[PDB]
């Protein structure tokens, strides 16, 4: 599936006060239905539960994420309003 | 050198989330804490030393089930 | 929506500690931070948070409390 994050909402998010403001949306999704999102850096990488699993999530300067997810997930990202 | 942690905790009744914010921002090293996510079910913690696997076993202790969902470093 | 800045005297063991916990708590509260290089400036968003009950908690439990923004 391409999934059309530009119809998607924006994650209910913070940014925290004493670290740099992160870059990038992502949002979650289990079979197609958005299970959650919020907001990672780009040129980074963060581990995050994916449905069962942890997954070692890394994401490029345009915000695209790459994993091994597993079977009927998947987190996509997305440059979040002016960055 | 700062870490960021995610947990969701389960909605069990009578202000879990409260209680596990309160939890949450006591442990040392804490720097911030918010309540995020589609759910409003999700507490995002920022700071230093802060282990996340004694932070759900007490969250599990004290209030009610949580799981970790993230861990990730914020020194960009 | 409310945000209350709060300066806490926290100059000792467990300081950040106590106050994080006791602002966490309160009803309404969807985020605390602390802020300045010193950390000692508390910023709590949320809803229907009472600026002078919190403060009374805070002078009574941690230390000297002045309250800063209310927006
Ligand atoms: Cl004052």
């Amino acid at each position: 599936r391409a999934i059309d994050l530009s119809r998607e909402r924006d994650p209910n998010f913070f940014d925290h006060p004493g670290i740099p403001v992160p870059e990038c949306f992502w949002f979650m999704f289990k079979n197609n239905v958005r299970q959650d999102a919020g907001t990672c850096y780009s040129s980074w990488k963060m581990d995050m539960k994916v449905g069962p699993n942890w997954v070692h999530i890394k994401s490029d300067d345009n915000c695209n994420l790459s994993g091994d997810f597993p079977p009927g997930w998947i987190v996509l990202g997305k440059k979040r309003p002016g960055f | 050198l700062k870490q960021k942690i995610v947990i969701k905790v389960a909605m069990e009744g009578n202000n879990c989330r409260s209680k596990a914010m309160a939890l949450v921002a006591s442990t040392g090293g804490v720097d911030s804490v918010a309540l995020v996510g589609d759910l409003r079910d999700k507490i995002e913690v920022v700071g230093y030393g802060i282990d996340p696997i004694k932070l759900i076993s007490a969250l599990r202790k004290k209030v009610g089930d949580a799981e970790l969902l993230q861990v990730s470093q914020a020194n960009k």
